[PDB]
């Protein structure tokens, strides 16, 4: 069924638990990175150059 | 400085020392100012009263939701606060007395209660001769109305 | 001549919580959870512990210990009524006999779930919330003005009841507090609407909530009759 | 002072446990409990007349529960009949006082208020007085603990009782 | 007055928590406001507790409009449901009071009204305390109740004995309001 009003297509609930698992799993390589990382530490330019 | 008595360009007759009889508070002139100003003031937004209700500008909607009294049923004549009932009655001059007490008190005799003349919500400050005869002009209009309510309401 | 207030709003330091409206001294950046927030001045009229006696009912100046004492258990009372006016919801009701009656536990509606429920429930419930504050007033009879605010000898530091060991460090200690206080003011908030809105739809959160987080039966698509 | 009131001529000083040459330390609590256990038992024996002489208000109590004033019973079970958010209201209201306005923990039992608003200007007229509180306040713990068993035991409420003439406990129904 | 501490009463002492008094003169200028202000609030909420009784007189209030007691409402709008010429003699005896026997230019609230030995403040003058801090706390309570009693017959249309017949005591669920 296509022409049914179903949210980004999930007819399915395989559809929403591997939704769920593949942006996560790209977050938790990104937190990696960008967890860990200090919430009050602003700047003052168009671009910051903070850390890795 | 609104008390002077350099405004209305002069003059009448009796300066009443009957006033000053028994009856001394009532004999100061600063409070009689204060009294024409405001007779003035009250008669000003008077005879706009007589014209909007005469003209039939009625309102939309119902006065009194449980009397049933819509406002197209109030008269125009003078017996137009005397036919809305007694419950609506009281809230106006109820909210005239926080105007009376709080928010423009009648016991300032100055009658400048810092609102400057036509601009709402900022203050137009009218600064030199022209603030000088923009207050004789308010008591001359004043006294306009006072005499034009009693014209218009014996008939 | 001048109230002891009216000089509190005339040092008047900047805020926070209200960035705009300048927040009186009384509120001196030395306690916890202070973000320069009263804008009505409360903190400028401290009160004492009233319920000591006649000679408590006094307010020392400049301490607010005894708002922060009504603030903490406010909140501490408040975070586990969301989950009073929730679970019942959730994890479903307990059953009931002839003696206290089929379906007393089972109101899921948690207003009337107070004039459901036998007396006995509520009685029992008010006694040992009642055993606690005897367990309060006697450690603020003891401590007096050694007295820190939320201490029911639950934890940590000295003499108190510690069953899982819990011991932080001293600075991990202080984020705990600050957990628990943010979560105290936030689940106030939290279940006056629970309480609210109970009130206004006449059903559970979990009731009101998974009605509207669900498709209605008129919009519901008929749906996968594709061989 | 306080030590020496609540002891009236028949007794003097009365104490067969003797906790006061034992335990004086706890006197001052324990004179407050004695005080407050009186003030208690006083307006509850002066109610259980006024149930009892059928004297109720008027309407529901709970229209909700449709349970007039005089469906409340006048014995033991009274308290317990009325419904769970109403004797919530009533120990809300009760802790209220007994915690802000007259605070308990307040040992003297002195809360502003006088013997009728004035105090007793002659200190021996108001230790006649503070003896007749805890005199009344004591004989009023023993009146209506005297009703409670009473009336579980006979199995009626006073006004029950008292129109079934089961006054003598010797030559009715009961144990011994 | 501000040396006895008259209104600063033991749950909250000094509550001038916006800053009011920035000197002694304008606080006497206050006091005189609150205490007639809870004087008369005070009337006002002892009426409500006789109207929304059903405590009525027996027969007429005005016999020339065959208006009876029974048939004023003990809301808000019953003070108007009497005839002008009827409440013009309570307007003209209440402000002979306010300017003859009891005068509100007296700042001091003072009128002289002893009820001897219920307050002999010359030798307890712990009672003058208590009943100088009462007459301003059951004013300042009963000032609020009187709101309560005015803004609860607005938002619901009823009075207090017809909502609660009703038990109409929550602002949510019922048709009124957005909530
Ligand atoms: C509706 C809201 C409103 C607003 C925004 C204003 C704003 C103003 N009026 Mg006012 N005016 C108002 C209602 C209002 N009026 C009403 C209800 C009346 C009575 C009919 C007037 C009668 C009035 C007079 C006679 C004058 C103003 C004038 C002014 C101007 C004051 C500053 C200035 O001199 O330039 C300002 C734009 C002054 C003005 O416009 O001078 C150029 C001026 O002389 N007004
Ligand atoms: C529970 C309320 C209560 C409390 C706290 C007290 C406390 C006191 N009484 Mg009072 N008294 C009471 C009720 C109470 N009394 C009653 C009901 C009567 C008989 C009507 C009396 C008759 C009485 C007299 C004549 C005198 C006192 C005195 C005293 C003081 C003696 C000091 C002491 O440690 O005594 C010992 C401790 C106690 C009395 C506390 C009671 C502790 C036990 C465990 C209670 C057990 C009672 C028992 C279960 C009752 C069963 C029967 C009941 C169910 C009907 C003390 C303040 C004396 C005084 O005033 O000193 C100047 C004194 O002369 N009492
Ligand atoms: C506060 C004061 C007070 C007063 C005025 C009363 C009054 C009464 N009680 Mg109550 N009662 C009270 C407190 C009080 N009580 C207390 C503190 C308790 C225990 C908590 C009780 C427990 C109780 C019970 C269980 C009963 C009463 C009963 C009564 C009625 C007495 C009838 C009778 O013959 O008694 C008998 C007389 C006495 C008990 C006093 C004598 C004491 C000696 C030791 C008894 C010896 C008896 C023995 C066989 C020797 C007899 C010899 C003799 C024939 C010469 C009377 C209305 C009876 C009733 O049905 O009415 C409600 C009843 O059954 N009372
Ligand atoms: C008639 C009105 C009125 C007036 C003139 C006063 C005046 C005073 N009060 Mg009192 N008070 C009142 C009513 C009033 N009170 C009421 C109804 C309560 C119960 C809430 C109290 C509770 C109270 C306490 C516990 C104490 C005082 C104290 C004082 C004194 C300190 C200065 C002050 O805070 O001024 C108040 C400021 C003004 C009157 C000017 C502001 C006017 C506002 C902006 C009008 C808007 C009000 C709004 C429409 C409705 C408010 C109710 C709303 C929150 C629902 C001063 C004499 C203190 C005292 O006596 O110490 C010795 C003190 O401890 N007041
Ligand atoms: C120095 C001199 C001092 C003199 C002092 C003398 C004072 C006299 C006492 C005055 C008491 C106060 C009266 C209040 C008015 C009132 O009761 O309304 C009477 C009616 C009663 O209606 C009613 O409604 C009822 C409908 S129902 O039955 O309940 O359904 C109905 O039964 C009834 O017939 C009908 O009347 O109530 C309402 O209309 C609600 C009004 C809401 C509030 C009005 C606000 C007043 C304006 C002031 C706003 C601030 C002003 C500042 C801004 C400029
Ligand atoms: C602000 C505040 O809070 O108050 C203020 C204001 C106020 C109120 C004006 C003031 C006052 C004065 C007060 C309160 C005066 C009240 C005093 C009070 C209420 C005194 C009860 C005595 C009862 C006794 C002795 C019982 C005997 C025992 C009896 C009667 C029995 O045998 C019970 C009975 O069932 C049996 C067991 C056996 C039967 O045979 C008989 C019956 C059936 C009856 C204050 C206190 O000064 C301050
Ligand atoms: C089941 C039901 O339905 O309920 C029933 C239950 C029940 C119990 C059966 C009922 C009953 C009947 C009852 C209880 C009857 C009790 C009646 C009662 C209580 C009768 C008091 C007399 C005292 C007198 C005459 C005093 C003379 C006093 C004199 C002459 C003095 O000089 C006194 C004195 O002090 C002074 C004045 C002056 C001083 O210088 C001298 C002294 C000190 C000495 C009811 C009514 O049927 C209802
Ligand atoms: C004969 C007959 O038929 O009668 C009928 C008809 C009739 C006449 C229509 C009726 C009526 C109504 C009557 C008679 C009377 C109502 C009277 C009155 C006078 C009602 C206002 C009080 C002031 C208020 C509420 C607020 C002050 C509020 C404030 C905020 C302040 O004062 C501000 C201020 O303090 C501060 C905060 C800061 C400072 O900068 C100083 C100032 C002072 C500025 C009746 C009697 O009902 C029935
Ligand atoms: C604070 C907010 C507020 C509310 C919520 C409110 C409510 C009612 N007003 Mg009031 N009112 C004001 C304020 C408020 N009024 C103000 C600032 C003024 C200008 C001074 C004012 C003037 C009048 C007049 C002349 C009358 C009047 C009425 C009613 C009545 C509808 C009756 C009905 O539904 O049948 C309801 C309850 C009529 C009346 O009372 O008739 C018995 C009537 O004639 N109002
Ligand atoms: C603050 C104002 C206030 C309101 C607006 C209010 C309202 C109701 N009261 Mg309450 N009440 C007090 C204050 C207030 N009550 C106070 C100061 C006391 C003395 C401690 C008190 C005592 C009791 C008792 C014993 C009962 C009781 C009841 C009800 C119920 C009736 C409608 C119904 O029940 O259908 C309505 C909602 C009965 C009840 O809760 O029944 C389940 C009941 O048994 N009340
Ligand atoms: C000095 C002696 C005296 C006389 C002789 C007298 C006479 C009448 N009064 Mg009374 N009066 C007072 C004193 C006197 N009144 C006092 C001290 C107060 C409290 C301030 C007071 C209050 C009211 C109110 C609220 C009403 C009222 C009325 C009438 C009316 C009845 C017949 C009628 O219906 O005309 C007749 C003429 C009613 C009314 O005027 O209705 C239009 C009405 O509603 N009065
Ligand atoms: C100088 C002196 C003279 C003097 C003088 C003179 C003229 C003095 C002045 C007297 C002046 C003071 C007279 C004004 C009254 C107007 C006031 C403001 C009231 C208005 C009334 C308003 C409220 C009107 C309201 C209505 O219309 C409205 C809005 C709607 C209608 O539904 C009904 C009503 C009624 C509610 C002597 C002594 C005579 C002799 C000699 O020559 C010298």
């Amino acid at each position: 069924t296509e022409g049914t009003n179903e949210w980004f297509g999930v007819d399915d609930l395989r559809l929403l638990a591997v939704l769920f698992l593949g942006h996560w799993a790209i977050l938790s390589l990104w937190l990696g990175s960008y967890g860990d990382s200090n919430e009050d530490e602003d700047f003052f330019g168009e671009i910051d150059y903070s850390a890795r | 400085e609104p008390l002077g008595l350099y405004d209305p360009l002069g003059w009448l007759d009796p300066e009443k020392d009957p006033a000053s009889k028994f009856a001394t508070f009532h004999a100061n002139f600063e409070r009689r100012r204060a009294v024409e100003r405001k007779h003035g003031r009250i008669a000003m937004v008077a005879v706009v009263g007589m014209l909007f209700h005469n003209a039939d500008i009625e309102f939309p909607g119902y006065l009194s939701g449980e009397l049933g009294i819509r406002f197209s049923d109030v008269p125009n004549g003078m017996n137009g606060l005397f036919s809305i009932p007694l419950a609506g009655l009281t809230q106006i001059v109820f909210a005239i007395g926080v105007m009376e007490l709080a928010i423009w008190p009648a016991s300032n005799y100055s009658g400048d209660y810092g609102t400057g003349y036509g601009r709402p919500f900022v203050p137009n400050v009218l600064e030199g001769d022209e603030l000088k005869y923009k207050l004789d002009m308010e008591i001359n209009q004043g006294r306009a109305a006072m005499m034009g309510i009693m014209g218009a309401l014996v008939g | 001549g001048a109230s002891p207030s009216a000089d509190a709003w005339a040092n008047s330091i900047e805020s926070k919580a209200l960035p705009f409206a300048r927040a009186p001294a009384t509120l001196d950046g030395t306690m916890l959870g202070d973000f320069g927030f009263d804008p009505l001045g409360f903190s400028t009229v401290p009160v004492g512990p009233w319920f000591t006696g006649i000679e408590g009912r006094n307010g020392q100046i400049g301490n607010l210990n005894w708002y922060r004492e009504a603030e903490l258990i406010h909140g501490r009372i408040a975070q586990v009524a969301v989950v009073g006016f929730i679970a019942p919801g959730l994890f479903g009701t307990l059953p009931g006999n002839e003696w206290t009656g089929v379906d007393a536990y089972s109101n899921l509606n948690p207003l009337e779930a107070f004039s459901q429920v036998p007396g006995l429930a509520i009685l029992q419930i008010f006694l040992f919330m009642s055993y606690l504050e005897v367990r309060r007033i006697n450690i603020i009879k003891e401590e007096g003005e050694n007295y820190m605010p939320g201490d029911l000898r639950i934890g940590q530091g000295e003499g108190r009841w510690n069953p899982f060991g819990l011991d932080y460090s001293p600075e991990a200690y202080e984020e705990k507090r600050l957990q628990e206080l943010k979560h105290c003011r936030l689940a106030m908030i939290g279940v006056f609407g629970l309480w609210a809105q109970a009130q206004a739809s006449g059903v559970g959160v979990t009731e009101q909530i998974g009605a509207a987080l669900t498709t209605p039966d008129y919009y519901a698509k008929a749906g996968y009759f594709l061989p | 002072s306080e030590i020496e009131l609540g002891a009236t001529e028949p007794l003097g000083v009365f104490d067969p446990l003797g906790w006061l040459e034992t335990e004086p330390e706890a006197f001052e609590r324990r004179r407050a409990v004695e005080r407050k256990h009186g003030r208690v038992a006083m307006a509850a024996v002066v109610g259980t007349i006024v149930h009892n002489n059928h004297i109720v208000f008027d309407g529901y109590i709970s229209p909700s529960n449709n349970l007039k004033f005089s469906d409340i019973p006048t014995g033991i079970d009274g308290i317990f009949s009325v419904p769970t958010a109403g004797l919530a209201q009533i120990i809300a209201f009760l802790g209220f006082v007994e915690l802000a306005w007259l605070p308990a923990s307040q040992y003297d039992g002195d809360y502003g208020v006088g013997y009728f608003g004035n105090d007793i200007l002659d200190p021996e007229e108001k230790a006649r007085k503070l003896n007749a509180e805890l005199n009344n306040g004591r004989a009023a713990m023993m009146g209506i603990m005297g009703n409670m068993v009473a009336e579980k035991i006979t199995g009626q409420t006073m006004y029950e009782q008292y129109a079934a003439g089961h006054f003598n406990p010797f030559n009715d129904g009961e144990g011994f | 007055e501000l040396e006895d501490g008259i209104g600063a009463v033991a749950p909250l002492g000094y509550f001038d928590p916006l800053g009011y008094i920035k000197d002694e003169e304008t606080f006497i200028r206050y006091r005189a406001v609150e205490r007639k202000h809870g004087r008369v609030a005070m009337m006002a909420m002892l009426g409500t507790f006789v109207h929304n009784n059903g405590w009525t007189f027996d027969g007429y209030l005005s016999p020339s409009q065959g208006l009876k007691f029974s048939d004023i409402d003990s809301g808000i709008g019953g003070l108007f449901q009497v005839p002008p010429a009827g409440l013009a003699q309570i307007i003209l005896l209440c402000g002979f009071v306010e300017l003859a026997w009891w005068p509100a230019s007296n700042l001091s609230g003072d009128y002289g009204v002893r009820l001897g030995t219920l307050n002999d403040w010359e030798e307890q003058p712990a009672k003058y305390y208590r009943q100088k801090n009462a007459e301003l706390n059951n004013g300042r309570a009963a000032m609020m109740g009187i709101l309560g009693t005015f803004t609860h017959e607005v938002i619901t249309g009823q009075n207090f004995a017809e909502q609660a017949a009703a038990g109409h005591f929550s602002p949510f669920g019922d048709g009124q309001g957005f909530f």
